[PDB]
């Protein structure tokens, strides 16, 4: 009795607490890569500049 | 939900797993401008550096 | 022990969605459980309750429905005075069992 009228009630169910926190994970990811852009301009390259400062 | 319904769950989890690997290859982009424009702006200051050096001496 | 009774083609595997519990109906029970599971939970696909194995006072049953779905499906099914069965399916161990007793009988003899 239920047919795909159910069904369909049961993929909106799922699809909101798994296709939203896909292009959640997707954006999460986009804030830690920016995170991490800021960390490694200010790791290695900075860590380098500091070797040169001195040689300088 | 024996055929649409289950092929619809399969097909949303695999549309999110493309989703998520796309972020962390995009993410291998980002890393890899992130030290690009970072050798950049210490390849400048090394210029520079050399310049007023040369100024010095 | 369900050795000879748990069938793949009933029992769904390589499915993190579905998975078949197998529910035992009384005879006299037969379409009467094999109704009621329709609605017993959500994520579930309708009236899927088919025989496997008839036994004399009951019958082992395969009904299919989506992993989190077996939660609602067994609590609302304990409340109806409903009986469920989970054998996980393993091929190798029932093959292991069944040299064991051959080679069983050998030592014997």
């Amino acid at each position: 009795a239920l047919s795909d009228a159910d069904v369909q009630k049961q993929i909106k169910h799922m699809m909101a607490f798994i296709e939203q926190e896909a292009n959640e994970k997707a954006e999460e990811i986009d804030a830690k890569a920016e995170e991490e852009f800021n960390i490694e301009k200010g790791r290695l390259v900075q860590t380098q500049r500091l070797k040169i400062m001195e040689y300088y | 939900s024996q055929t649409q319904g289950i092929q619809q769950l399969l097909q949303a989890e695999k549309r999110a797993a493309e989703k998520v690997a796309d972020a962390r290859k995009r993410k291998a982009r980002r890393l890899k401008q992130a030290k690009e424009e970072a050798q950049m702006e210490v390849e400048q200051y090394r210029r520079e550096r050399e310049q007023e050096f040369q100024s010095k001496q | 022990s369900l050795a000879e009774i748990v069938k793949k083609d009933d029992f769904v595997l390589d499915s993190e969605y579905l998975v078949t519990l197998l529910v035992v109906v009384p005879k006299l029970n037969h379409n009467d459980w094999i109704k009621q599971y329709e609605t017993l939970a959500e994520m579930v696909v309708p009236r899927s309750s088919n025989v496997l194995s008839e036994d004399q006072d009951s019958y082992l049953c395969n009904v299919t429905l989506f992993r989190k779905a077996v939660d609602d499906f067994r609590h609302k099914a304990r409340e109806n005075k409903f009986i469920v069965r989970d054998f996980q399916y393993n091929e190798e161990e029932m093959k292991a069992d069944k040299e064991e007793m051959t080679r069983l009988s050998t030592d014997k003899k």
